[PDB]
C-alpha cells in the first residue's frame, strides 16, 4: 500500500537551489526573494538597503498605488532621500554567502 | 455529480491506486470485450467512383503516388476501384 | 396552371447571399419529381416550377456536371 | 538501481570552467560536433538544392 | 556574483542547431513533395532529435545536477509550460473550426449531407469508446504516481508511470490499427480531411506526451525527482491530461456527434 | 570575459570608420538589391 | 486638496523653516515650479530668505530667473513681482537677474 | 561663438530651396512626363465614331 | 569641470527651466579667490560687487535662463538640406525617366484623348457632377 | 543629452565621402538592372 | 569568443541587437520591394512586362515588412533590449529559448527568399487564399516554401510570447506589481498574449492549405466539400490580433518618448493607458470578418461586425487624447525622437480614421480590394508602425551604442520621410474613392496623376532611407560617447549606463512594500 | 513710478487651454456649417435637380444616336 | 467610370450608390473634424512656454473622452446600418443574370428563357477603336434593361474573382462552389465599368466588366440575337 526511495530536498537540493532552501530556514534572504518592509524613512530611522558593493539602485514607491517609480542609484556613506518623496535609504555594505 | 461511490476523507496515492485498479482498468478490461467481440470484417461496399471521394490533385510523395499512406487493399478502392 | 414566369422569386428558406442550396434544392425537385411522374406514368409537366426555377438560378456548367454525374451513377443527392 | 545523483552533482559542479553542454565529457564533445557537422553541413546542402531548383530543368 | 534567485544559462549552440534543424525538416520536406528525395528531410529530423536530446539534458544537468532551480525559476517553467498548452489548445481549435465548418452546412459535392454521400464512419462505441476508456484509464494512473512521487513512494511511482505509459502506447497501436481497418481515406473529401488531420495531429501529441513520460519514468528511475521538486514530472503530466481533453472533444465531434 | 563598453557590443567592428563604412554597405547593399537580383532572375527564367 | 491661500501658507511655512537645508530649498524650489501658477511674492520672499539663512546667493538670482519662466508669455507678471520684493531684495541686497546682465542671451 | 547654422543657415536654405524648386519644375514640364490631367476646361472633344 | 563616463551613477549638473536647482554647483573645485568669495557670501550680500555677484552665480549654474532658453539657426540647416535630398531625388526620377521607362500607351495621344473624350460625352460619364456636368450640351462647349 | 567631444571626428569632407559612398550603395547595383530590363524582358 | 557571443547568445541586449540588425536588412529587401511596385505603376503601361513577377513582389514585400522588419524590430529588438531593464531583471526567464527565437528568422527569411527564385514565385497576395494558392494555379515548391517560411517565423513569434509573458508576470522586483511596470513593457505582454493565441490558429490554417496542397485533403477545394472562405476566416482571425500586433508595441514606446520629451516624470492617466491597450487587444479578437464584407455574408453578420470594429475607437482614443495630454503643460524638447512620435499621433489618427470609414460595410463594398485599404493601412500600419520604430531607434541608440546621433542629420531625415510618405500614400485615397483595385499591375488611364505623384513620393522616402544609413554610419564613425542622460529617476533602462554592462541586475534594485 | 496692478498669476495655462478648446468647439461649428452647405447639401441639391425633369428614353436616344451601344444603333 | 483627377466616388448611377455618397459625406466630415482637432491640439500642446508638470488627475477628463468618441460613433452606425438593411431588403427581381469567373475573362448566363451565354473578354490595347478605354472595354458587354431590378448571381469556375461595378456601388466575391447574390438597378441608360477585384493571378488588372444599360424592347431584341 506504501513504501521509501524517493529523495527529499533536504538530501538532494543543491547549488543555489540549496543555498535559497537553507536560507528560508533561518528566516534570512540573501537572495532578494522577498519585498523588504519600508521603515518611517525619517533621517533618525532611514531605510536599511543591503548591498554587496558600494552602491545599489533603489525604486521608490512613493505612495501606495503610485504606477510611478523613482529610481536612483544608492551610495555608501551618508544618507540619501527620494527626489520625489524624501523617504530616507542608508546603505548598508557587504558580504554574502562565507 | 459525486459520481455514486464515496470517499472524499483524502484523495493521496492509495485512493487514486483504488481508482486505477477498482474503476479505469475494469472499465478498460470491459470496453476491450465489447470491441473485440464487435470486431471481425464487415462486408465491403460497392463500388462507386464519387467525385468527392478518392481526390487526387497531386500524386502523393510514395509509391507509385497513387496509394494512400495506410492503404487497406481490402477497404480502401482506388478512384477506378478496388484492387485486383 | 398560373404561369406568366419572368424568374425565380424571393424564396424565405434562402433569404441570404449564399444562393448555392436554393439552386440545388430546385434541382433536386426536379428531377425527384420527374422521377415520380415517369415512373408513376404520371405527367412531367407538373415538374415544371422546379424546372424553371433551378434552370433560372443554377450555374450551366453545374446542371450539366450534376446531369453526367446522374447519367454516370455517381450523383451524390438522393433522387 | 542506487541513487548516483551526488556524484552527478559533484561532476557537473566541478570548476573546470566548461560550459553545462560540454561539462559532461569527451562524449559531449563528439555529439556537440556530430549535431553541429549534419545541421552545417544539411544548411550547405539545402543551399545547393535551392541553386538547383532555381533554374528550369527544361 | 549574482544576488537574485535566477538562472544565468551558459552559451549554448542547441538554439542554432535547432533553428537549422527547422530549415532542414521544411526545406526537406519541400524536397520530398516536389523533388521526389528524403534526404534533406532525413537531416533535418535527425538533427531535431539531436537538438532536443543535448537541450533537455543540459536542462537536467541544470537543475538536478546543478541546482540551478530555485523556487522563482520553478515558477517560470510553470508558466513557460501552461502558456505552450494554451497555444496547443489554440492549434488544435484551428482544426476544430475546420471539421464545424465543413459538417454543419454540408456542400452539394457530399450529397448536402453528414456524413457525405459515400462515407461509412467507424462505430463510435467500438474501438473510439476503447481509446476514450484507455486515456481516461491513463489520467487515472498518471494522478495516482503523482501522489506516490509527493508521498515518497519510489516502487509505486514507478507502477503508476509505468502503467500510463502501457495506457498511451496502446492508445497508439489501437489507433495505428484503426487508421489501417478504416474505410475511407485522408483524401475522402473534407470528412477523411479532417478526420486524418485532426486525429493524426492528435496522434502524434500523444506519441510526444508518451516520450515525455518515459523520459520521466527513465529519471525517476535515475532518483532525479525529490517528493517536493519535480516539475518535469508535473509538466507532463498537465501535457498529458491536455491531451486526454483534446481526444474527449475529438471523440464527442468527430466520431460521435459527426457520425 | 567580454569586451564592454561603446562600440564592443556589437558583432561587427567600428575600429576604423572606413572598414565600417565597406561593411555597412555591403550589408545593407546587398538587402536593398536583392530583390532587384531576384526580379532580375525571374524576367530571365523566361 | 485646498484653497489658494492655504496652499501659500503650506510654502510660506515650508522656505520659512529656519534650518532649512540645501536638498530643502532644491527640493521646494523645483517641486513648487511644476505647478499651474506663478508663486505669490510672499512665497518667493520665503525662499530667498531661506537662500539667505543657508548662504547662497546664486539660488536667490536663479529664483527670480524661474519667477520670469514660470510667467510664460504673460510679461506684467514678473515686474509686477519684483516690484512687490524690492523691499526684501534691498534688505538682503539680492540683485536681480538683469540688474546682472543675465537676461541677455 | 557662431556654430554651422550661424554660419551656414542661410546659405542651406536659400540654396536648398531654389535647387529643389529648379529641379522639380524641370522634371515636371521637360521631360516628357504625362501627368494626364483633367480634359475638362481644355481638350476640345473629337469625333471619334 | 570634466565629466567622465565613470561618474554615471553620481548627482550631475542640468541646466533645465524646469528643474531650476540642480543636485549639483557647476564648479566643484574653487580658486583661492573664489574660496574667499565664498567667504565674502556669509556677509551681507549688499557688499558684494555686480562682478562678485555675476560670479557667485556663475560658480552655481553654467548657463542662465535667458542662455539655455535662446532660440538658434538650426531651423534653416533642417529645411534647406530636406530641400536639397527632395531636390536630389529629383534627379532620380529624372534618371529613371530618361533610362527605365519606355513609352507611354498610345491612348494617351492628343487626338485619341480628344476621341475618348467625345465618347465620355457621348455615354455621359459622370452627368450629375463629375464630368458631363461640367459640358453644356446646348453650347456645345465646357460650362464657363 | 550630454555628451563627450568626439573621438574620431568626421569632418564635412569625410561626410560628403560617407554619404556619396552610402547612396551609390543602394543606388547603382539597382540602377544597373533597372537600366538593362530590357535585355532581361527580351531574352 | 565570437562565435560564443553572438552564435550561441544567452544575453537579452546581444540577441536584443542582433534581431535590431536583422529587421534593418529587412527593412531595405522591404523597402526595394516597394520601389520595384511603385515603378511599375510610376507611369501607365508594363514596366516588369511580366504580372506574375509584379504579384511575387508584392506579397514578399508584405510579407518582408510584417513578419521581418517590423516584429523583430520592435518586440525581438525593443522588446528584449529594453524589458527586462525596465523591470530591473537580470535577462529574460527563458535566455536560451530566447535565442532560438532569433535564429529561425534567418531560416524563415531564406525560405521565403527561396519561393522567389523557384518556379514563378508565389504571386498570391500576403493572404495566400486558395484557390489561387493551391497546387492548380499555383502548382510547385513556392507557395508551400512561402507556407514553411510562416510556420518557422510562427514558432518564432509563439516561443518569444512564452518567453515576454513568463518575464514580465515573473521576473519583477517583489515590490512592483503590474501596475508599477512602465507602458513599453505592458504593451509587450499584451502583444505577446495575442501572438500566443492568433499564430497557432494561421498555423492550423496555413498547414490545411499544405495538405491540400500535397496531400489530397480538401478542407478549401469544393470539389472534396471544402470550402475557400473557411481559409479566409482561419486567416483573418490571426490577420487581425495581427495588426494590433504590429502597432502595441509602437503605442508603448510613443508612451515613453512623449513622456520623456514632454519633460515628464510619467505617461498622463496610466491605467487609462493599461486599460486602452487590453481593450484594444480584446476587441481586436471578435472583428476579423471586417476582412471579408464582399465573399457573400448574412446581412446580420455584417451589422455585427461593424459595430465591433467601431468600438476599438473608444479606447484607441483614450490613447491618443493622454498623449496629447501627456505633452500639455511640458517643458518640450524638439528632439528628433519627439518628431517622430508627433508625427505618429497626427498620422496614425489618419490611418485609424479611415480604418472607421472602412468598419462601415455598405461602404466598404465600394472601398474593399481597392487602393482606399492600401491608404488606409500604410497611414495606420506603415507609417504608424515606422515611425514608431524611427523614433524609438533615435531614441535609444545611445542607450544600446554608447554613441550619439546628430541630431541635425536625425531631424533632417525625418523632414525627408515625412514629405515622402504622405506624397506616397495620401493621393492613394482618391485612388481608391475612385474605383481603382489594389494588387494591379496596371491602370485605366484615368488613374494616371495620382498613381504618378505616389511613384515620385516613394523614391523621396527612398532618399529618407539611404540617409538615415548615413546617419548611423556617421555616429559610429565619429564616437561621440555619452555622458549624462536626464530623466533616469523614471527611465530605469537608463541607469546602468551607455551601453549598460553585458550583466545588469546581478544585483536586484531594492525597493520597498511600506 | 506708479505700481503695477496685481496680475492673473494661477492657472495660466488651464486658463489657456480652456480657451482654446472653446474656440476649436466654435470653429467645429463653423465648420460643420460650411461643409453641410459647400459638400453635404450640395451633393442632394445636384441629385435632386439632375433627376427632377429627367427623361431617360431621351438620354438613352441621344446616346444610341452618338452610337455608342453594342445593342441599339 | 472614373475620370482624369478625380478625387472622390464615381458619379451614382443606383439609388444605393446616391445613399451611400451621402452616407460618406457624413463620416467624412467626421473624419476631417476630429483629424483635424488632433492636429490643432497638437499644435496647441506645443506652443507655449507655460508649464505644469506634476501629476494631473485623469478621471474627469476621460469620461468626455469616452462618452464623446461613443456618441459620434453611434452618429454614423445610425445611417450606416440604415444603408445595410435596406440594401438586404426583398426585392422581387424582373430577371437573373449569372456571371462566372474565370482566369482572365467574365462570361454571362441569362437562363431564365433561353439559353444564353457568352465570354466577355477585354479589348488589347493593340486593338481598341479609336476613343475607346484601355483596360476597359470588352468584346461583348453585359447588355441589361435599365430601370429594372436585375439579380446577379456571381461564381468562379477556377481561382476567387470578384465582381464590382463601382458606380452602381456593387461588389461581389466570385468563390468556386458557391453562388453569391446581388441586386442591381440601374436609373439612367450608359455603359458603366468595373474590374475585377479579388487577384487570380497575373491577367487580374485586366479582366474588366462592362453593363450596357437600355430600354428593356432593346434589351429582348438584343437578347433574341445572341441565341
Ligand atoms: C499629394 C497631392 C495633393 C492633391 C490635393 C487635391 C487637389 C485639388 C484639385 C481639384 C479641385 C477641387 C474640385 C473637386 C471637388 C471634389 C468632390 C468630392 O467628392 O470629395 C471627396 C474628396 C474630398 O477631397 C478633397 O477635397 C481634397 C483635400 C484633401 C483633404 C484635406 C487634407 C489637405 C492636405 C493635403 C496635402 C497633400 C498631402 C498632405 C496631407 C497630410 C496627411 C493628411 O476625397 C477624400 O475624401 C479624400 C480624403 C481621405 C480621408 C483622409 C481624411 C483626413 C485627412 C487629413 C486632414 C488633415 C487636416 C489638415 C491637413 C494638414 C496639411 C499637412
Ligand atoms: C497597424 C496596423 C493596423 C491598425 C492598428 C489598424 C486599425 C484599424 N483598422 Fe485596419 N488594417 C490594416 C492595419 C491596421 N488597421 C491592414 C494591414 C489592413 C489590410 C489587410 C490586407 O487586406 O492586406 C487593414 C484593413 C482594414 C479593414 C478591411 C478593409 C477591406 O479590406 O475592405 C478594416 C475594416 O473595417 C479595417 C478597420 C480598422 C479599424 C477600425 C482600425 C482601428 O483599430 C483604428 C482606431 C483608431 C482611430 C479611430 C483613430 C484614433 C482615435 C481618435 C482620435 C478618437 C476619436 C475617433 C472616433 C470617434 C472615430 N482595417
Ligand atoms: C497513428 C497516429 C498518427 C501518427 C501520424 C503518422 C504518419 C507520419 C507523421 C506525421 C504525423 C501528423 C501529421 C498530421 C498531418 C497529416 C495527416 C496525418 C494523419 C495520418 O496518418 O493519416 C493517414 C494519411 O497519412 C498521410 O497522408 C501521412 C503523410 C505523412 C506526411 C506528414 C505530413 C507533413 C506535413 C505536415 C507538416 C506539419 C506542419 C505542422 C507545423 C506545426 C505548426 C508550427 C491516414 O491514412 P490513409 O491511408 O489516408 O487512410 C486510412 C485508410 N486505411
Ligand atoms: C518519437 C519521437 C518523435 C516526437 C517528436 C517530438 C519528440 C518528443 C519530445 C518529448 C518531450 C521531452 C521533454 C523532456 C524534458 C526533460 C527535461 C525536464 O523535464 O526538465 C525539468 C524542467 O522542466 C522543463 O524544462 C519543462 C520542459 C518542457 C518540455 C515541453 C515538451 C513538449 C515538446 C513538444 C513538441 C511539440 C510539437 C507539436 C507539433 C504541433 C527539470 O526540472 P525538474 O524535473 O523539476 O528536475 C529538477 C529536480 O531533479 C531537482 O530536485
Ligand atoms: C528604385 C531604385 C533606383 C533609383 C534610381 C537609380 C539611380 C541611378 C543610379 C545610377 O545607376 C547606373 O546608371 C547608368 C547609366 O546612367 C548605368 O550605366 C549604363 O549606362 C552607360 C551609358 O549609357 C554605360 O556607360 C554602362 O554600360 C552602363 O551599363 C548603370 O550600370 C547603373 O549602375
Ligand atoms: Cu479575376 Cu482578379
Ligand atoms: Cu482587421
Ligand atoms: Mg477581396
Ligand atoms: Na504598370
Ligand atoms: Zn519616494
Amino acid at each position: 500500500a506504501s513504501g521509501g526511495g524517493v529523495p527529499t530536498d533536504e538530501e538532494q537540493a543543491t547549488g543555489l537551489e540549496r543555498e535559497v532552501m537553507l536560507a528560508a530556514r533561518k528566516g534570512q534572504d540573501p537572495y532578494n526573494i522577498l519585498a523588504p518592509k519600508a521603515t518611517s524613512g525619517t533621517k533618525e530611522d532611514p531605510n536599511l538597503v543591503p548591498s554587496i558593493t558600494n552602491k545599489r539602485i533603489v525604486g521608490c514607491i512613493c505612495e501606495e498605488d503610485n504606477s510611478t517609480v523613482i529610481w536612483f542609484w544608492l551610495h555608501k556613506g551618508e544618507a540619501q532621500r527620494c527626489p520625489s518623496c524624501g523617504t530616507h535609504y542608508k546603505l548598508v555594505p557587504h558580504q554574502l554567502a562565507h | 455529480a459525486s459520481a455514486a461511490k464515496g470517499d472524499h476523507g483524502g484523495t493521496g496515492a492509495r485512493t487514486w491506486r483504488f481508482l486505477t485498479f477498482g474503476l479505469a482498468l475494469p472499465s478498460v478490461a470491459l470496453c476491450t470485450l465489447n470491441s473485440w467481440l464487435h470486431s471481425g470484417h464487415r462486408e465491403r461496399p460497392a463500388f462507386i467512383p464519387y467525385h468527392h471521394l478518392r481526390i487526387r490533385t497531386k500524386p502523393f510523395s510514395w509509391g507509385d503516388g497513387n496509394h494512400t499512406f495506410f492503404h487497406n487493399p481490402r477497404v480502401n478502392p482506388l478512384p477506378t476501384g478496388y484492387e485486383k | 396552371k398560373i404561369k406568366n414566369y419572368q424568374t425565380a422569386p424571393f424564396d424565405s428558406r434562402f433569404p441570404n447571399q449564399n444562393q448555392t442550396r436554393n439552386c440545388w434544392q430546385n434541382y433536386l425537385d426536379f428531377h425527384r419529381c420527374e422521377k415520380a411522374m415517369t415512373a408513376k406514368g404520371g405527367d412531367v409537366s407538373v415538374c415544371e416550377w422546379y424546372r424553371r426555377v433551378y434552370k433560372s438560378l443554377c450555374p450551366i456548367s453545374w446542371v450539366s456536371t450534376w446531369d453526367d454525374r446522374r447519367a454516370e451513377g455517381t450523383f451524390p443527392g438522393k433522387i | 538501481f542506487e541513487n548516483r545523483v551526488a556524484e552527478k552533482q559533484k561532476l557537473f559542479q566541478e570548476d573546470n570552467g566548461l560550459p553545462v553542454h560540454l561539462k559532461g565529457g569527451a562524449t559531449d564533445n563528439i555529439l556537440y560536433r556530430v549535431t553541429m557537422t549534419l545541421c552545417l553541413g544539411g544548411t550547405l546542402y539545402s543551399l545547393y538544392c535551392l541553386g538547383w531548383a532555381s533554374f528550369p530543368h527544361k | 556574483h549574482q544576488t537574485h534567485a535566477y538562472h544565468m544559462v551558459n552559451p549554448s549552440p542547441w538554439p542554432l542547431t535547432g533553428a537549422l534543424s527547422a530549415l532542414l525538416m521544411t526545406s526537406g520536406l519541400t524536397m520530398w513533395f516536389h523533388f521526389n528525395s528524403m534526404t534533406l528531410l532525413m537531416i533535418g529530423l535527425t538533427t531535431n532529435m539531436l537538438t532536443m536530446y543535448q537541450w533537455w539534458r543540459d536542462v537536467i544537468r541544470e537543475s538536478t545536477f546543478q541546482g540551478h532551480h530555485t523556487p522563482a525559476v520553478q515558477k517560470g517553467l510553470r508558466y513557460g509550460m501552461i502558456l505552450f498548452i494554451i497555444s496547443e489548445v489554440l492549434f488544435f481549435t484551428g482544426f476544430f473550426w475546420a471539421f464545424y465548418h465543413s459538417s454543419l452546412a454540408p456542400t452539394p459535392e457530399l450529397g448536402g449531407c453528414w456524413p457525405p454521400t459515400g462515407i461509412h464512419p467507424l462505430n463510435p462505441l467500438e474501438v473510439p469508446l476503447l481509446n476514450t476508456s484507455v486515456l481516461l484509464a491513463s489520467g487515472v494512473s498518471i494522478t495516482w504516481a503523482h501522489h506516490s512521487l509527493m508521498e515518497g513512494d519510489r516502487k509505486h511511482m514507478l507502477q503508476a508511470l509505468f502503467i500510463t505509459i502501457t495506457l498511451g502506447v496502446y492508445f497508439t497501436l489501437l489507433q495505428a490499427s484503426e487508421y489501417y481497418e478504416a474505410p475511407f481515406t485522408i483524401s475522402d473529401g473534407v470528412y477523411g480531411s479532417t478526420f486524418f488531420v485532426a486525429t493524426g495531429f492528435h496522434g502524434l501529441h500523444v506519441i510526444i506526451g508518451s516520450t515525455f513520460l518515459i523520459v520521466c519514468f527513465f529519471r525517476q528511475l535515475k532518483f532525479h525527482f525529490t517528493s517536493n521538486h519535480h516539475f518535469g514530472f508535473e509538466a507532463a503530466a498537465w501535457y498529458w491530461h491536455f491531451v486526454d481533453v483534446v481526444w474527449l472533444f475529438l471523440y464527442v465531434s468527430i466520431y460521435w456527434w459527426g457520425s | 570575459h567580454y569586451e564592454e563598453g561603446p562600440g564592443k557590443n556589437i558583432p561587427f567592428s567600428v575600429e576604423n570608420k572606413w572598414r565600417l563604412l565597406a561593411m555597412m554597405t555591403l550589408f545593407f547593399g546587398s538587402g536593398f538589391a536583392a530583390p532587384f537580383f531576384i526580379v532580375r532572375h525571374q524576367l530571365l527564367k523566361k | 486638496h485646498e484653497t489658494d491661500e492655504e496652499f501659500d501658507a503650506r510654502w510660506v511655512t515650508y522656505f520659512n523653516k529656519p534650518d532649512i537645508d540645501a536638498w530643502e530649498l532644491r527640493k521646494g524650489m523645483n517641486t513648487l515650479v511644476g505647478y499651474d501658477l506663478v508663486p505669490e511674492p510672499k512665497i518667493i520672499d520665503a525662499a530667498l530668505r531661506a537662500c539667505r539663512r543657508l548662504n547662497d546667493f546664486a539660488s536667490a538670482v536663479r529664483i527670480l530667473e524661474v519667477v520670469k519662466d514660470k510667467a510664460g508669455p504673460h510679461k506684467e507678471i514678473y515686474p509686477y513681482v519684483i516690484q512687490e520684493l524690492r523691499p526684501t531684495l534691498n534688505e538682503l541686497g539680492i540683485s536681480t537677474p538683469e540688474e546682472l546682465g543675465l537676461d541677455k542671451v | 561663438a557662431p556654430d554651422f547654422h550661424d554660419k551656414y543657415g542661410n546659405a542651406v536654405l536659400a540654396s536648398g530651396a531654389t535647387f529643389c524648386v529648379a529641379v522639380w519644375v524641370y522634371m515636371a514640364t521637360q521631360i516628357g512626363i504625362e501627368w494626364n490631367p483633367s480634359p475638362v476646361g481644355r481638350v476640345t472633344p473629337k469625333e471619334w465614331r | 569641470s570634466v565629466v567622465k563616463s565613470e561618474d554615471y551613477a553620481l548627482p550631475s549638473y542640468v541646466d533645465r527651466r524646469d528643474y531650476p536647482l540642480p543636485d549639483v554647483a557647476h564648479v566643484k573645485n574653487l580658486s583661492a579667490s573664489q574660496k574667499a568669495l565664498k567667504e565674502k557670501e556669509k556677509a551681507s550680500w549688499s557688499s558684494l560687487s555686480i562682478d562678485e555677484k555675476v560670479e557667485l552665480y556663475r560658480l552655481k549654474f553654467k548657463e542662465s535662463f535667458a542662455e539655455m532658453n535662446r532660440s538658434t539657426n538650426e531651423w534653416k540647416t533642417v529645411v534647406g538640406a530636406a530641400m536639397f535630398f527632395i531636390g536630389f531625388t529629383a534627379l532620380l526620377l529624372i534618371w529613371e525617366k530618361h533610362y527605365v521607362y519606355g513609352p507611354i500607351p498610345h491612348t494617351f495621344e492628343e487626338e485619341w484623348v480628344a476621341k475618348q473624350t467625345k465618347r465620355m460625352l457621348d455615354m455621359k460619364v459622370a452627368p450629375i457632377q463629375g464630368f458631363s456636368a461640367k459640358w453644356d450640351y446646348d453650347k456645345n462647349e465646357w460650362k464657363k | 543629452i550630454t555628451a563627450k567631444p568626439a573621438k574620431t571626428p568626421t569632418s564635412p569632407k569625410e561626410q560628403a565621402i560617407g554619404l556619396s559612398v552610402t547612396f551609390l550603395s543602394f543606388l547603382l547595383p539597382a540602377g544597373w538592372v533597372l537600366y538593362h530590363l530590357d535585355n532581361y524582358k527580351k531574352s | 569568443m565570437f562565435i560564443n557571443r553572438w552564435l550561441f547568445s544567452t544575453n537579452h541586449k546581444d540577441i536584443g541587437t542582433l534581431y535590431l540588425l536583422f529587421g534593418a536588412w529587412a527593412g531595405m529587401v522591404g523597402t526595394a520591394l516597394s520601389l520595384l511596385i511603385r515603378a511599375e505603376l510610376g507611369q501607365p503601361g508594363t514596366l516588369l512586362g511580366d504580372d506574375q513577377i509584379y504579384n511575387v513582389v508584392v506579397t514578399a514585400h508584405a510579407f518582408v515588412m510584417i513578419f521581418f522588419m517590423v516584429m523583430p524590430i520592435m518586440i525581438g529588438g525593443f522588446g528584449n533590449w529594453l524589458v527586462p531593464l525596465m523591470i530591473g531583471a537580470p535577462d529574460m526567464a527563458f535566455p536560451r529559448m530566447n535565442n532560438m527565437s532569433f535564429w529561425l528568422l534567418p531560416p524563415s527569411f531564406l525560405l521565403l527568399l527561396a519561393s522567389s527564385m523557384v518556379e514563378a514565385g508565389a504571386g498570391t497576395g500576403w493572404t495566400v487564399y486558395p484557390p489561387l494558392a493551391g497546387n492548380l494555379a499555383h502548382a510547385g515548391a513556392s507557395v508551400d516554401l512561402t507556407i514553411f517560411s510562416l510556420h518557422l517565423a510562427g514558432v518564432s513569434s509563439i516561443l518569444g510570447a512564452i518567453n515576454f509573458i513568463t518575464t514580465i508576470i515573473n521576473m519583477k522586483p517583489p515590490a512592483m506589481s503590474q501596475y508599477q511596470t512602465p507602458l513599453f513593457v505592458w504593451s509587450v505582454m499584451i502583444t505577446a498574449v495575442l501572438l500566443l493565441l492568433s499564430l497557432p490558429v494561421l498555423a492550423a490554417g496555413i498547414t490545411m492549405l499544405l495538405t491540400d496542397r500535397n496531400l489530397n485533403t480538401t478542407f478549401f477545394d469544393p470539389a472534396g466539400g471544402g470550402d475557400p472562405i473557411l481559409y479566409q476566416h482561419l486567416f483573418w482571425f490571426f490577420g487581425h490580433p495581427e495588426v494590433y500586433i504590429l502597432i502595441l508595441p509602437g503605442f508603448g514606446m510613443i508612451s515613453h518618448i512623449v513622456t520623456y520629451y514632454s519633460g515628464k516624470k510619467e505617461p498622463f492617466g496610466y491605467m487609462g493607458m493599461v486599460w486602452a491597450m487590453m481593450s484594444i487587444g480584446f476587441l481586436g479578437f471578435i472583428v476579423w470578418a471586417h476582412h471579408m464584407f464582399t465573399v457573400g455574408m448574412d446581412v446580420d453578420t455584417r451589422a455585427y461586425f461593424t459595430s465591433a470594429t467601431m468600438i476599438i475607437a473608444i479606447p484607441t482614443g483614450v490613447k491618443v487624447f493622454s498623449w496629447l495630454a501627456t505633452l500639455h503643460g511640458g517643458n518640450i524638447k524638439w528632439s528628433p525622437a519627439m518628431m517622430w512620435a508627433l508625427g505618429f499621433i497626427f498620422l496614425f489618427t489618419v490611418g485609424g480614421l479611415t480604418g472607421i470609414v472602412l468598419a462601415n460595410s455598405s461602404l466598404d463594398i465600394v472601398l474593399h480590394d481597392t487602393y482606399y485599404v492600401v491608404a488606409h493601412f500604410h497611414y495606420v500600419l506603415s507609417m504608424g508602425a515606422v515611425f514608431a520604430i524611427m523614433g524609438g531607434f533615435v531614441h535609444w541608440f545611445p542607450l544600446f551604442s554608447g554613441y550619439t546621433l546628430n541630431d541635425t542629420w536625425a531631424k533632417i531625415h525625418f523632414a525627408i520621410m515625412f514629405v515622402g510618405v504622405n506624397m506616397t500614400f495620401f493621393p492613394q485615397h482618391f485612388l481608391g474613392l475612385s474605383g481603382m483595385p489594389r494588387r494591379y499591375s496596371d491602370y485605366p488611364d484615368a488613374y494616371t496623376m495620382w498613381n504618378t505623384i505616389s511613384s515620385m513620393g516613394s523614391f523621396i522616402s527612398l532618399t529618407a532611407v539611404m540617409l538615415m544609413v548615413f546617419i548611423i554610419w556617421e555616429a559610429f564613425a565619429s564616437k561621440r560617447e555619452v555622458l549624462t542622460v536626464d530623466l533616469t529617476t523614471t527611465n530605469l533602462e537608463w541607469l546602468n549606463g551607455c551601453p549598460p554592462p553585458y550583466h545588469t541586475f546581478e544585483e536586484p534594485t531594492y525597493v520597498n512594500l511600506k | 513710478s506708479t505700481a503695477l496692478a496685481k496680475p492673473q498669476m494661477r492657472g495660466l495655462l488651464a486658463r489657456r487651454l480652456r480657451f482654446h478648446i472653446v474656440g476649436a468647439f466654435m470653429v467645429s461649428l463653423g465648420f460643420a456649417t460650411f461643409y453641410k452647405f459647400a459638400v453635404a447639401e450640395k451633393r442632394k441639391k445636384a441629385y435632386a435637380d439632375f433627376y427632377r425633369n429627367y427623361d431617360s428614353m431621351k438620354d438613352f436616344e441621344e446616346m444610341r444616336k452618338a452610337g455608342i451601344f453594342q445593342s441599339a444603333k | 467610370m472614373a475620370y482624369p483627377m478625380q478625387l472622390g466616388f464615381q458619379d451614382a448611377t443606383s439609388p444605393i450608390m446616391e445613399e451611400l455618397l451621402h452616407f460618406h459625406d457624413h463620416t467624412l466630415m467626421i473624419v476631417f473634424l476630429i483629424s483635424s482637432l488632433v492636429l490643432y491640439i497638437i499644435s496647441l500642446m506645443l506652443t507655449t512656454k507655460l508649464t505644469h508638470t506634476s501629476t494631473m488627475d485623469a478621471q474627469e477628463v476621460e469620461t468626455i473622452w469616452t462618452i464623446l468618441p461613443a456618441i459620434i460613433l453611434i452618429l454614423i452606425a445610425l445611417p450606416s446600418l440604415r444603408i445595410l438593411y435596406m440594401m438586404d431588403e426583398i426585392n422581387n427581381p424582373s430577371l437573373t443574370v449569372k456571371t462566372m469567373g474565370h482566369q482572365w475573362y467574365w462570361s454571362y448566363e441569362y437562363t431564365d428563357y433561353e439559353d444564353l451565354s457568352f465570354d466577355s473578354y477585354m479589348i488589347p490595347t493593340s486593338e481598341l477603336k479609336p476613343g475607346e478605354l484601355r483596360l476597359l472595354e470588352v468584346d461583348n458587354r453585359v447588355v441589361l434593361p435599365m430601370e429594372m431590378t436585375i439579380r446577379m448571381l456571381v461564381s468562379s469556375e477556377d481561382v476567387l474573382h470578384s465582381w464590382a461595378v463601382p458606380s452602381l456601388g456593387l461588389k461581389t466575391d466570385a468563390i468556386p462552389g458557391r453562388l453569391n447574390q446581388t441586386t442591381l438597378m440601374s436609373s439612367r441608360p450608359g455603359l458603366y465599368y468595373g474590374q475585377c477585384s479579388e487577384i487570380c493571378g497575373s491577367n487580374h488588372s485586366f479582366m474588366p466588366i462592362v453593363l450596357e444599360l437600355v430600354p428593356l424592347k432593346y434589351f429582348e431584341k438584343w437578347s433574341a440575337s445572341m441565341l
